[PDB]
């Protein structure tokens, strides 16, 4: 893994250059707004365990045939380890908004994912389903816009921090696909 | 002559697992833009 | 009949470990031990 | 012996001999008789228990016997043969006394030793006495061939 | 090591290229022509001994006079007899391993590479070891093509020796 | 590497738990201690060329014993080789402030670096004297802050503790 | 150098003996799957442009230092003979999987390969990492079907990794 | 000529010996490997203009530049896409030839040997026969051993044009 | 039927393989959280009556066309026979619940289900609305989030239980569908 | 199958009434005795061949006469064919460990088997020869702990019983 300051060093010392100027132009804005960053890891870490619940039942109110016999979600130990995917899944996506990079993602769960779930036989396209819900869950509570669910902030604008998270739901969704 | 070893009663498993599975908190960190020489 | 039927037990049970002592040394000739030249410098060892 | 084997493991723990143990000296003592009997069919069936598992060997085993193995030529063959009779002669041993001691205090206490020294292959031994075994137990009884197969399965169990 | 799988290989490795189809069918060649080799092997195995006696009897037949005349050469003495009988089974051995083998590539590295030189020196006649060759084809009772292959590398030695 | 966010995420996976309130009260004190570190690192960078160009005649003015013939300041080419490790020393400094650990320094400029200057018989003094020139010509008025002059010298003495 | 049914002929010459009837059915059932060796070796020089290309490109897109200027990949002439060494490797590992025993692999590539990098300054642990992605891509490419019959071939893939796991130590 | 024949005669020539049994066994596995390269010969025969005239569209369709770049070496022209589906013919006539013969011989001949001369000075890029060689591979509708044999040499141009 | 620990040995018994330590924490993790079932379980058959008696109401009273003459719930005979046909599937989702899988509803109540209510002239979307009732209810109550009673509890998590009874109430809902 | 759960969930739908507080009352039973049935079923896994083994190696040589010709052992393949018979059931009693209960035991190896071993000539006593031989070399120190035993050996004893 490399956070955001370890990676202007890796691509700087491919160029052999001094870190200065425009990525350390980035690198300031980190240490600017990191505030808004750690509001927005505490509102996926305060709700993380209700966001993969809603989302795993979206998923089976939308398609049953998991849940019928001979689906992947039947039995007592398949839908817990669905379960426990789903919410791991959510773990790392966290730790890369919280990290500014989305270099771990790849490394500790992305990689090599996809042959796994064909290996074991799961569908892909319901777990596609799976995480566009947990990105519809993250943004409504990135924008504060939960119907159900009320933190306080400080006020201001957080967009970007909003879009960073969806492009790497769309990592998570391109790559397993 | 008669070398019972193992379970020689019965052939073996087929011995397949040919799939990846991400190594989650046990992926080896290695160095970035060099190469472990040695150790 | 009445000789036989004390002996049986202990006689099956030496023939067992003999044959268990074996596939013990088979799989560790197999897996490296006995090979370290601390022992193949005995003659004992090279024997082996 | 039994016997003998019974006194020492009374002797270490300093005590005499329980009743299960007399009462097993009592049981051997009286099948004695049939022990002798089992020992004279083996004994005197010897020339044609030698030949025919030297046979059944070097039919199972062409190498030892193969230009240059272990056992190539008259006189190794002959050696080998006189191997096998050894055997045999201590399974007789074993029968009469009950208990595979005789055995192996003699031709199982270094065996393997001795045969890595000699170039022999030990796994060849242990084919002859299987076929050896084989006709040996084609001449007896149904109880009488499975008590002397008891001591030919001991022999090649400590010769693997 | 002349083998149908390391001429392929030489083959390949001349042209500095990757084994194409040519050397592919050559190793399938071998594939289904082994198993009547392996046979041959297993039965040329297990009627060694008897051979080998057979052979020197009949090399003493038809040379009489290899165990009458004195000299280090001929078998007239007990270790000029074991030394016959040693030459015979390392001929046989050789024809057991090119049946295994595949090919005339053990006895051409082990038997007939400087043979000749041999045969000079110690003053042996290649006509006895023709004439042991000769009862080893006539007289291992084999049939059809394990009998075709086997024959096949005995009279590759045979000729070796003319 | 071993970097500002990444020792807290990596061990708070080693547990295999969402991050702790705990955990953010570290990367909130690692996020407020870079940005000194980040100060200094910009002078650095900004500036570069003049300090190793003053650091490395530091050394050839204390040894000038390598401009002899026969030793490792002999030609003009082998004197502008030691200016260029001198600047390679600087810009792995220069990482590990943007970096915010000695990541970088130990695996891209310390690992097997003696054995290499034993092979060619270069003094480690030499490229000791420069770096222990550089660490006393700086200033906490007019160079850079009190707070960032603490971090460049312990990075710097890191160095030299390293490398002597 | 040795095929695999050469190995048992060699030390069976040595204690001047006639291979046991074990040994046959040993290599009886060796020859019994035959079609399958054949396979692999199929699928690996059907793709080997592929294998030796992207094994380079993740290379050089992992470490950039050996396409920077000065680096060990630098110049028309020293990435030419890099991306063929790696070739000359897989040549040589698809002949000791053809032949069954890693005996043409020791004594024409392996042999002194080592000495032949110090003296020129290659870091070997780079050919060595690139001697893993190419294995890496060659069992990827193994396990497949692709119009053959269904069934096991894990002892033979074994046996490919391992003679790629002994090119890699013995470069470095 | 490289025949699982020709390279089984010139190792026996090299030695300058007769004909050994490995050298039977080399052509015996051309001789049980053929039936199937016949029909696959057959077959591509059969489907011949339809694959040309696939193949060359695909290329078209894959690289839409050479159908609107204007200069010699593009099939902007009418004689330019003449000549294009006349070297596909050439490929698929080469493959056909080793497919009957049994190895890379004729294509080793008549199609790589100077190849890349051709394509510096023409300036036509082998990534379009590359282009056409795999339709044809994915288009000529085989199945079983049949499939296996011409897939076999249809990437062996494949991995000589790259 | 089949509970949560005899799922795990007809699936090993499938390919001649022990039981082994790599498959027994799933089974130790559901050991562990025994007590968070069991209590579970109490809760919902605590509060059992008013469950059934609410949702067959609210079944009614936003399709008032079974009290109509000609409705499946029109007299007062088939009103006591719908106020049961509902109590039992309760009674075999409590089942359920405490087994930890859906063995002992499937082939026992589930099981030719459907063409009993088709040859009666059960309406199966008004039942499909009671189940979803009683679903709603019992994520409810298994959560503590009845706004209408409250029980106490030991403080903790218990969503997994909760998409567990989620799981099981529309197998009920798929085999009428 | 026959389970502890399988029994009070049964009961109370035989009688047609919610889980009860009786019912609630015995699966609490479970917590207390898994901690004890489990580690006894993967010490049982994690050795398993050499078990059978074992068991193998007792009924030959209590029962020799069974390989004479015209017995149930004539040749090595029904040999094999009887480990397997008695690996069988080793597996059985290990997913009767886990279960909590004889459910796997009965309709797997039990239901049947008098009629088998009665028409295919298959002797009883040589199966719980070595069933029994496995049960009597339990012991504390080496083999498992103190409550592992007892229902391993219960479990055993009761095969003992069924065959018998
Ligand atoms: C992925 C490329 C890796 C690499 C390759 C590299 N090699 C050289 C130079 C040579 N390599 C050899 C190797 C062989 N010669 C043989 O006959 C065989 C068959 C067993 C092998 C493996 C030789 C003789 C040379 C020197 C000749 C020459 O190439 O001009 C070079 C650089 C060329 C040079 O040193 O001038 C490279 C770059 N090095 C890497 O960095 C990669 C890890
Ligand atoms: C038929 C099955 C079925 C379900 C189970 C739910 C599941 C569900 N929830 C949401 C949508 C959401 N889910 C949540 C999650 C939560 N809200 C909170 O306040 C809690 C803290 C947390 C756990 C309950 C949030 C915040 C939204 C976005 C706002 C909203 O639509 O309610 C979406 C829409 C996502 C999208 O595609 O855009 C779906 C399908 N809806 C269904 O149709
Ligand atoms: C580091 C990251 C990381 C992960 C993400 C998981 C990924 C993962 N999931 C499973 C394993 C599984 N994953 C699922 C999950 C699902 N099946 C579905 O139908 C749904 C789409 C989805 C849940 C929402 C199921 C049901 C299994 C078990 C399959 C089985 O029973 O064999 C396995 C195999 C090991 C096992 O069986 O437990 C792995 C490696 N593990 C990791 O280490
Ligand atoms: C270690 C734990 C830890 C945190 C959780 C945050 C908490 C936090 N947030 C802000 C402060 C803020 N936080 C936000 C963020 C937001 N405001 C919104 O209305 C959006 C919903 C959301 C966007 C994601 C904004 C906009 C500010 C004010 C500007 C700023 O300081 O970034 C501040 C500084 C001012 C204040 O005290 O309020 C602090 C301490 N910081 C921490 O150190
Ligand atoms: C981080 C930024 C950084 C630097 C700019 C350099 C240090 C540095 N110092 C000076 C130059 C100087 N530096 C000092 C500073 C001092 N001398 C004293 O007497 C005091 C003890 C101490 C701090 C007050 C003085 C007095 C000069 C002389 C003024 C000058 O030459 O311009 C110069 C330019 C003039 C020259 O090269 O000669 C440079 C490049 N090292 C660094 O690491
Ligand atoms: C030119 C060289 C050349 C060849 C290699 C073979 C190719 C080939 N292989 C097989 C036959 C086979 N090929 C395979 C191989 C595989 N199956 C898989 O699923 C794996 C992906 C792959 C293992 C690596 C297997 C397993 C069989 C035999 C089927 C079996 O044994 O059950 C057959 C069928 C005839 C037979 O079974 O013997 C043929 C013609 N023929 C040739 O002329
Ligand atoms: C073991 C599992 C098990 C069950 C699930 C029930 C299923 C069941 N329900 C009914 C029978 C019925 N079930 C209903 C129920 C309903 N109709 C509606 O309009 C509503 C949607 C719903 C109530 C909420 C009605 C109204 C009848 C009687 C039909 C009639 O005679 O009018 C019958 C016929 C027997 C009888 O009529 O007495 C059966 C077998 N019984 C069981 O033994
Ligand atoms: C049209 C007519 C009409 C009714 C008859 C009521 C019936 C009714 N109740 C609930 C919804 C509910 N009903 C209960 C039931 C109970 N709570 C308790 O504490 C008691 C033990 C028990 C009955 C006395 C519970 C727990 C909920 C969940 C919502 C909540 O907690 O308030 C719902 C919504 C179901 C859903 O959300 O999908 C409806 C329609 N409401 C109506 O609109
Ligand atoms: C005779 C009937 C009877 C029972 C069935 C049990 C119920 C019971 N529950 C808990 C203990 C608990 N029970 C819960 C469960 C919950 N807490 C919540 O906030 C949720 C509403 C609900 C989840 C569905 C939790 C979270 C604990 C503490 C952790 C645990 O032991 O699981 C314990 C103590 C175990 C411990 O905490 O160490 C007991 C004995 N007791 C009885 O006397
Ligand atoms: C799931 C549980 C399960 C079992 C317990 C076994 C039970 C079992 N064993 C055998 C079959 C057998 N079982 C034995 C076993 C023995 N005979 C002896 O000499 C000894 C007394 C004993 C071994 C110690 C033998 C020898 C056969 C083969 C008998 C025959 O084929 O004639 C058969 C007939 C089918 C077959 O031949 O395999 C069955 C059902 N199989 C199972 O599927
Ligand atoms: C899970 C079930 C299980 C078993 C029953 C044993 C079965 C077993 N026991 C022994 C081996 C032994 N078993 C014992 C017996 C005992 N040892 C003591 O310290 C006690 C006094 C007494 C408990 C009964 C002894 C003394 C030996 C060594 C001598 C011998 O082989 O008999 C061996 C030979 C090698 C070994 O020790 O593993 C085997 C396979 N192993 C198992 O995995
Ligand atoms: C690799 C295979 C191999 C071959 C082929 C071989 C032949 C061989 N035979 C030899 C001698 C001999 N060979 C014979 C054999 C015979 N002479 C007779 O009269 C008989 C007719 C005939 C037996 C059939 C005799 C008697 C000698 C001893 C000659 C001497 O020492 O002068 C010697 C001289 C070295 C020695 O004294 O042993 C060689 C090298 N040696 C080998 O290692
Ligand atoms: C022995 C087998 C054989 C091959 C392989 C062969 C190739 C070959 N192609 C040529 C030209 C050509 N080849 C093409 C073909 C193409 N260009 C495109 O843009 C298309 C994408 C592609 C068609 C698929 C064209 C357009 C020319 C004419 C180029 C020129 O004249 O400059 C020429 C130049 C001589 C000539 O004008 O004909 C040769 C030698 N000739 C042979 O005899």
């Amino acid at each position: 893994m490399l956070d955001a300051f370890s990676r202007v060093v890796v691509n700087s010392d491919a160029k052999a250059a001094y870190v200065g100027g425009s990525d350390l132009q980035a690198l300031k804005s980190f240490i600017a707004d990191g505030n808004k960053r750690l509001d927005a890891v505490n509102s996926i870490v305060s709700n993380a365990s209700c966001m993969v619940s809603d989302a795993v039942s979206g998923m089976i109110c939308e398609n049953p045939g998991l849940i019928s016999p001979g689906g992947n979600c039947y039995t007592n130990r398949r839908m817990a380890a669905c379960l426990r995917d789903g919410e791991i899944i959510l773990r790392y996506v966290s730790y890369a908004l919280l990290a500014g990079d989305a270099s771990v993602l790849e490394d500790r769960c992305l990689n090599g994912l996809k042959e796994t779930y064909i290996a074991l036989g799961v569908p892909t396209n319901s777990s596609i389903r799976a995480v566009s819900i947990m990105k519809a869950q993250a943004v409504a509570f990135i924008t504060n816009t939960a119907t159900e669910r009320k933190m306080s902030f400080a006020a201001g604008d957080c967009t970007s921090l909003a879009s960073e998270v969806a492009s790497y739901f769309d990592r998570v969704g391109a790559a397993i696909s | 002559v008669a070398a019972k070893v193992g379970a020689f009663w019965k052939p073996k498993a087929p011995k397949e697992v040919p799939y990846k599975r991400p190594m989650g908190a046990n992926t080896p960190e290695l160095p970035y833009n060099t190469v472990p020489r040695l150790v | 009949a009445k000789f036989r039927g004390s002996v049986l037990a202990e006689r099956g049970a030496m023939i067992t470990k003999a044959e268990s002592a074996t596939a013990s040394v088979i799989t560790s000739l197999r897996d490296g031990l006995y090979s370290g030249e601390a022992q193949l410098l005995t003659a004992s060892g090279q024997r082996l | 012996s039994i016997v003998t084997k019974s006194i020492v493991n009374a002797d270490a723990e300093a005590r005499y001999l329980s009743p299960g143990e007399l009462d097993r000296i009592k049981s051997f003592v009286l099948s004695g008789q049939r022990r002798l009997r089992i020992a004279q069919t083996l004994t005197e069936n010897r020339e044609r228990i030698v030949k025919q598992g030297g046979q059944q060997l070097f039919q199972r085993r062409p190498d030892v016997v193969s230009p240059g193995g272990n056992a190539y030529g008259e006189e190794m063959t002959a050696t080998c043969l006189r191997d096998l009779d050894y055997y045999l002669r201590l399974v007789t041993y074993g029968i009469i006394a009950g208990d595979v001691t005789p055995i192996e205090e003699i031709g199982l206490v270094g065996v393997k030793e001795m045969y890595s020294a000699l170039g022999t292959p030990i796994s060849g031994v242990a084919e002859g006495i299987r076929c050896m075994k084989d006709v040996a137990c084609s001449l007896l009884s149904g109880e009488d061939a499975a008590e002397v197969g008891f001591y030919f399965d001991y022999t090649l169990a400590a010769m693997q | 090591m002349k083998t149908p799988i390391t001429e392929a290989i030489a083959t390949a490795d001349n042209q500095g290229r990757f084994l194409s189809n040519t050397e592919l069918q050559a190793v399938n060649g071998r594939y289904q022509r082994a198993t009547a080799s392996l046979t041959a092997a297993k039965a040329l195995t297990g009627s060694a001994q008897r051979l080998i006696t057979g052979a020197a009897q009949a090399v003493y037949n038809k040379f009489p006079y290899t165990t009458q005349m004195p000299g280090p050469a001929y078998a007239s003495s007990a270790i000029g007899k074991a030394k016959c009988a040693r030459d015979i089974g390392y001929y046989l051995r050789m024809v057991t391993y090119c049946l295994v083998v595949g090919g005339t590539g053990p006895m051409d590295e082990y038997l007939v590479a400087g043979l000749e030189e041999i045969n000079r020196s110690f003053d042996l006649s290649p006509s006895w070891y023709i004439e042991a060759l000769q009862y080893i084809k006539n007289s291992h009772g084999l049939s059809g093509q394990v009998a075709n292959e086997a024959n096949a590398y005995i009279d590759y030695a045979i000729n070796t020796l003319s | 590497m071993k970097s500002v966010i990444t020792t807290v995420v990596s061990a708070a996976d080693a547990a295999g738990r969402f991050p702790s309130n705990s955990d953010l009260e570290s990367i909130q004190g690692n996020i407020q201690r870079s940005a000194a570190r980040l100060e200094a690192a910009e002078k650095l960078a900004g500036n570069h060329e003049a300090v190793v160009k003053e650091a490395g005649d530091a050394c050839f003015a204390k040894y000038a014993y390598l401009k002899n013939p026969g030793e490792a300041g002999e030609n003009q080419e082998k004197i502008n080789k030691c200016y260029r490790d001198v600047d390679h020393y600087m810009r792995l400094v220069n990482y590990c402030l943007v970096v915010g650990g000695t990541g970088p320094l130990d695996e891209w400029g310390i690992a097997g670096a003696r054995e290499v200057y034993r092979t060619l018989n270069l003094p480690t003094s030499a490229y000791v004297a420069s770096i222990a020139y550089t660490r006393d010509r700086l200033c906490v008025p007019r160079d850079m802050s009190a707070q960032a002059g603490v971090e460049f010298s312990a990075y710097l003495d890191y160095l030299i503790n390293a490398l002597s | 150098m040795l095929d695999a049914f050469a190995k048992v002929v060699a030390q069976a010459d040595a204690r001047g003996e006639f291979l046991s009837n074990t040994q046959i059915d040993a290599l009886s059932k060796m020859v019994k799957e035959g079609n399958q060796r054949l396979d692999i070796v199929n699928k690996v020089t059907s793709n080997a442009s592929a294998i030796v290309t992207n094994s380079a490109r993740a290379l050089f897109a992992e470490q950039p230092q050996l396409i920077q200027p000065g680096g060990n990949a630098y110049t028309s002439r020293r990435m030419a003979a890099c991306l063929r060494d790696m070739e000359i490797v897989l040549r040589y590992v698809s002949y000791a999987m053809i032949a069954g025993d890693s005996s043409v692999l020791d004594d024409r590539c392996l042999n002194g390969l080592r000495e032949t990098y110090q003296a020129l300054g290659t870091p070997g642990s780079s050919v060595a990492v690139a001697i893993q992605k190419m294995k890496d891509a060659s069992v990827a490419l193994a396990n497949d079907t692709t119009g053959t019959p269904i069934g096991d071939c894990s002892s033979l893939v074994a046996e490919l990794a391992g003679y790629f796991d002994r090119a890699a130590v013995s470069v470095v």
